[PDB]
Order: C-alpha cells, then structure tokens, then sequence
C-alpha cells in the first residue's frame, strides 16, 4: 500500500524539493525503519500534523552533532550507554556550492553557481554517508545551531542524544532550515507512517503560491 | 489521499 504526499516547504533540500509529489511506502508485517530512510510520521508536538524527515538515529544509538562542521556523529549500541560499539562510518565529501540560493525579507531559488542574488546566500551543498546509505545536505554558510534552543536529554550533555528503545532520531537534509529531533525530541514507533521511496510529479514553486512550471525530471526514486 | 508533509 502507498499513499502519495505533497512536499510544502524545503527541510529536505536538495533531496526533496517544493512542490515535488511523493509516494509513501506503508510501513503496515510491519517493517521498521532502516538508518538513513526518509520517513513521514505524525509529528510529535502536534500528531495532527504529518512530517517527513531522515531517520538518522535508531533505538540504541548516540547522536552527536557539532555544530560547527555540522556533521552526524552515530554510535550503535549505545543502549544501556555503556561503551559501546565503534561508530558508525559517517563520511562526508568536500563542501561545495549547491544548485540553490536562500533569501531574507523566505524563499528558495534554483540558481546557476556562478550567479548571486541580492539578500541572498548560496548555500553549500555535501554528501553524507550514514553507514552505506548517501544522500545530500545543504547547509547556509553563514548560519549555525543556537545549542540553547536545542531539546537537552535528561542526562545528556547539550548537543548529544542517546535514542530511547522504540524512539528515533529525526533530521532534514536541509540541515540549517529544518525544525527536527534536535529541537523537539524523538519520535516514537507510532508514529512512524511509512517510508518516502519515489516522486511522481513535481511542480517549479514557491511555498504558497501556484506553480511556475514543470519538473517531470524529478519524476524518479530517491533515498 | 495528496495533503502535506512538512
């Protein structure tokens, strides 16, 4: 069973873009979620509402996130937070320019790298390797995580997470512009409502308005 | 089914 999903803003970057169309692959025997899925499930906060993020953290792991390079740090096992296993193998490429440019005033625009525009930032494009499984981030160069907003786990040191059985850890791949687990806490097995695994149509827009054209290029898998 | 997912 799939269920199709409209993406509205930009927390998944460049994976996701908006105005893109999805299909959702039910989780339900009711698999669960493998590290590095896209995920759609009831937001937390709010269940009304329906999210789609990446797992990043399984029940067991310890996340870690320096907000200065803004990169994942994973480490299995870490159940009863014992030392645990080796961490996981999170590699990263080289920082470069993405296709994309945000601007203040709100508002995303696919934009030749070699152009600017005004009250805007290019923002840095890079690969993220969660054990196997790459994909790509974005990242505003001139911005960075306030660690006092970020959710504290009882216990745990600002900026670090130890997943709860049965919990995950939720991130955008538009990492400086995605309200995830790092502000507002795990996300339980419930919630979870299926795994994103295509796109069937995708519409050139900005968030609260009609379509500028089409993008049928998009049509495809994505991960 | 279509609706958001944000």
């Amino acid at each position: 069973i799939y269920e199709p999903f409209q993406i509205p803003s930009g927390s998944m970057m460049p994976t996701l873009l908006i105005g893109d169309f999805i299909l959702v692959e039910k989780f339900a025997e009711t698999g669960h979620p493998k590290r590095g899925d896209i995920v759609v499930f009831k937001y937390p906060e709010d269940p009304k509402l329906d999210y789609i993020k990446r797992a990043v953290g399984l029940p067991g792991d310890k996340v870690t996130y320096d907000p200065v390079s803004k990169e994942l740090t994973i480490q299995p096992g870490c159940s009863s937070g014992q030392a645990c296993e080796n961490a996981l193998p999170v590699t990263y490429s080289n920082v470069e320019p993405s296709d994309f440019v945000q601007t203040f005033s709100s508002g995303f625009f696919e934009v030749p790298k070699n152009e600017t525009k005004e009250n805007g930032i290019r923002l840095s494009e890079r690969k993220e390797t969660l054990g196997d499984v790459t994909h790509r981030i974005l990242t505003v160069p001139i911005a960075q995580d306030q660690v006092g907003m970020y959710y504290q786990q009882p216990g745990q040191q600002l900026a670090t997470w130890i997943v709860p059985p049965g919990q995950y850890f939720m991130m955008g791949d538009n990492r400086d512009n995605s309200a995830d687990s790092r502000y507002w806490g795990f996300v339980p097995e419930a919630n979870l409502v299926g795994r994103a695994t295509a796109i069937w149509m995708s519409f050139d827009k900005q968030e609260g308005e009609w379509p500028t054209g089409l993008r049928l290029s998009r049509i495809g898998g994505i991960h | 089914x279509x609706g958001g997912a944000y």
